[PDB]
């Protein structure tokens, strides 16, 4: 009900796909859950041109990859190729980002713009991601990240209300 | 009880780790990464504002001890391996940052050549440290460094970088994105370091003389290989160019000076009884000495200079042996400081403490009073 | 026939795809300039932009039809505008092929990598993602046995995943 899905956005595999309350799918989004399921958290803002593709078929005899996930208050930036990443709640994904195979994003993370998280890259909680090759830039503040996520959730709710159908 | 910290600062790279461990834990370059900055700024600089340097040193030390050491240096001692003739202004700034900001228990500003001598485990040696900025000579005899016998030409890593930048700009061959020479005015330093490590083949004495003869009125030009580069602009670098860049390090004429001649000038200044032991124990350390096929070209050039009439009348017949160290050529100075700090809790007492710094004023540099 | 062409995917001009080819959703295959040629078992992922260079000039002709090799794993969001490719070449996501190219067999392009215009990539060499033309890391990508076996395993996983996707519909 509360989830504002855009008209230009596409959600392939509706049974596999999953959208929590107060969600926001921007225009030209692609939540392709044909092969596997895609779980979106509450108050999660998926920005425009975001390719939400399923990680694996989940039909492998041994060591099948985890399909998709997204914690609450997840600020997914525009043009972000989210694939096979278990995003912890309050994860701030950067613009033009790229998630790897079975990448574990921790709580209160801050992915930089134009980043590339590699396969099986376990990011630590309260830490800014940086570099061309994934690495720890520095420890992030708890109060500043929570305030920015609250402001982003309020702004997305206003755009969710009007001008989309 | 307490393993002390070891630091070895410099303009290009910085060896750092724990005292006692055979070789350092890590070696991050001297530059720092700042938010909202086009290029990375070097930490170790001279002749520049005091408060700015203080902030630059704090910024470098903060990024260092978390990544390198994984500990507070407030528990145990530090060994700051300054190269001798590192400006007193820069030492005072280091002393301020270590005591005022961080509040360490103790510090030490000991020389690089004496510690590099502690690695060999001999009391007398002629030493040469070919770093980034300068190529410093300093003979040690029976522990004490003989100071007035010395030499340091501006002919280290930075001189080789400048020559590479000049010769590549004169003869350039970049691919399309073929021709198009001298499109970009300059090139970055980190790329130019990687070119020196991989491409630059050091020549022999006979090859070097043939190149010098060719420059002033062509033999053995190969081999040549291209170097890949970002943004789809591969450049076809030549083989005669990189050999010519290496040749200027050993160029005698019209200065009467080179890396080889600097040892002979240092030996000339030394007294007669000291002379023979320094000649027997000729140690080579530093960054430029890591280049492939360097120690032959030096030893052969040293011998050629001794054969010349001007050095026969003083030096004459001498057994120039190059006793090499346990660790690699760049990381000899650090290993000596690690030996000095780890073993002796006694020789930690001679170094300056926090209690002594506050009341007095400064660590004593080799000066008056 | 015998190629998994998606409904959302777009094709234009002459385009002869090989056997067991997999065209993913929202994939552009603009072959208006010249006749496109896809190899057998070549998987084109979603949001991919397959372009061609306008060709046939008498003196120093610009290009010819972009011939993709067999078992070529083109990742999602990958640009391939006029680039000659070899068999068993794994182009990563967000990549960009040059205006002219010669990608040899057993390749492995990195993510966010700008492949060179008028540059032939050698046989058996994995490209680092960031700065172009990185020579390092080419042993595990050997020209065969190591990369041919890995690409055969990658082609099997791609065919198995595409078969599961085709079964789901």
């Amino acid at each position: 009900s509360g989830n504002k899905v855009s008209r230009q956005s596409v959600l392939c595999g509706s049974q596999n796909i999953v959208l929590n309350g107060k969600t926001i799918v921007m225009n030209d989004c692609i939540i392709r859950g044909d092969l596997a399921n895609v779980r979106v958290g509450r108050h999660c803002v998926v920005k425009s041109r975001s390719v939400i593709r399923p990680p694996f078929k989940k039909f492998s005899k041994g060591v099948a990859f985890f399909p998709l996930h997204i914690g609450d208050h997840v600020f997914i930036e525009e043009d972000c190729v989210v694939n096979a990443a278990q995003i912890g709640s309050y994860v701030h994904v950067g613009k033009n980002c790229v998630i790897g195979r079975r990448c574990v994003l921790k709580d209160c993370c801050k992915i930089l713009d134009n980043t590339v998280l590699p396969p099986e890259t376990v990011v630590p909680p309260f830490t800014v991601f940086s570099g061309c090759p994934g690495l720890f830039s520095g420890e992030l503040p708890e109060c500043t990240q929570e305030l920015m996520i609250d402001v982003t959730k309020s702004y997305y709710q206003k755009f969710l209300p009007l001008t989309q159908v | 009880e307490k393993t002390a910290v070891v630091i070895d600062l410099g303009e290009a790279f910085t060896k750092c780790g724990f005292a006692g461990e055979t070789g350092p834990r890590c070696i991050i370059p001297s530059v720092i990464k700042k938010a909202g900055m086009p290029k990375p700024i070097k930490v170790v600089q001279y002749n520049i504002n005091t408060e700015e340097l203080y902030s630059y040193l704090k910024e470098f030390i903060h990024i260092l001890y978390f990544r390198h050491l994984l500990v507070n240096p407030r528990d145990r001692r530090v060994v700051v391996i300054e190269s001798v003739l590192c400006p007193s202004h820069f030492r005072e700034t280091l002393t301020r940052v270590l005591f005022k900001y961080f509040e360490v228990p103790s510090v030490l500003l000991a020389p690089s050549h004496l510690m590099a001598l502690l690695t060999l485990g001999i009391n007398s040696a002629m030493v040469l440290d070919c770093g980034y900025r300068e190529s410093l000579v300093l003979p040690i005899y029976e522990g004490i460094p003989v100071l007035n016998c010395w030499g340091a030409l501006p002919l280290g890593g930075k001189a080789l970088h400048k020559e590479l930048e000049t010769q590549l700009l004169e003869q350039c061959t970049v691919d399309t994105g073929q021709s198009l020479p001298s499109v970009m005015g300059s090139i970055p330093e980190g790329v130019l370091e990687d070119i020196k490590v991989r491409t630059c083949f050091v020549s022999d004495l006979t090859r070097g003389l043939k190149i010098q003869a060719a420059k002033f009125n062509r033999p053995s030009p190969p081999p040549n290989v291209d170097y890949p580069l970002d943004g789809e602009k591969i450049l076809h670098v030549l083989g005669s160019i990189r050999d010519s860049v290496v040749e200027i390090l050993f160029e005698q004429d019209n200065e009467e000076k080179s890396v080889a001649t600097l040892i002979l000038d240092s030996l000339m200044q030394c007294p007669i009884d000291t002379r023979k032991q320094l000649a027997e124990n000729l140690v080579i350390i530093g960054g430029t000495s890591m280049l492939p096929g360097f120690l032959h070209r030096l030893l052969a050039e040293i011998r050629y200079l001794v054969e010349k009439p001007k050095y026969k009348k003083t030096l004459g017949t001498k057994t120039f042996r190059i006793h090499t160290p346990p660790a690699k050529a760049n990381c000899v100075a650090w290993l000596g400081g690690a030996i000095f700090g780890a073993l002796q809790d006694i020789l930690g007492s001679r170094s300056v403490s926090k209690e002594y710094y506050n009341q007095t004023g400064r660590i004593p540099d080799w000066c008056s009073l | 026939p015998g190629a998994v062409v998606c409904v959302e995917s777009e094709i234009r001009g002459d385009v002869t795809i090989g056997p067991r080819t997999v065209i993913h959703p929202k994939a552009r295959i603009i072959a208006e300039a010249g006749p496109i040629v896809i190899g057998e078992g070549n998987l084109i992922e979603e949001q991919a932009l397959i372009i061609n260079a306008h060709p046939d000039n008498i003196t120093p002709d610009a290009e010819k039809p972009m011939i993709i090799g067999t078992n070529n794993v083109f990742e999602v969001g990958c640009y391939s505008q006029a680039m000659k490719m070899g068999d068993n070449n794994v182009i990563e996501s967000k990549a960009y092929v040059g205006r002219n190219v010669i990608l040899t067999s057993g390749c492995i392009i990195g993510a966010c990598c700008n492949l060179n215009t008028f540059e032939v990539i050698p046989e058996n060499t994995v490209i680092y993602g960031a700065d172009c033309l990185r020579r390092v890391q080419t042993e595990r990508p050997q020209p065969q046995t190591l990369q041919l076996d890995f690409l055969m395993k990658i082609l099997p996983n791609y065919h198995h995943l595409k078969k599961t996707m085709k079964g789901s519909s």
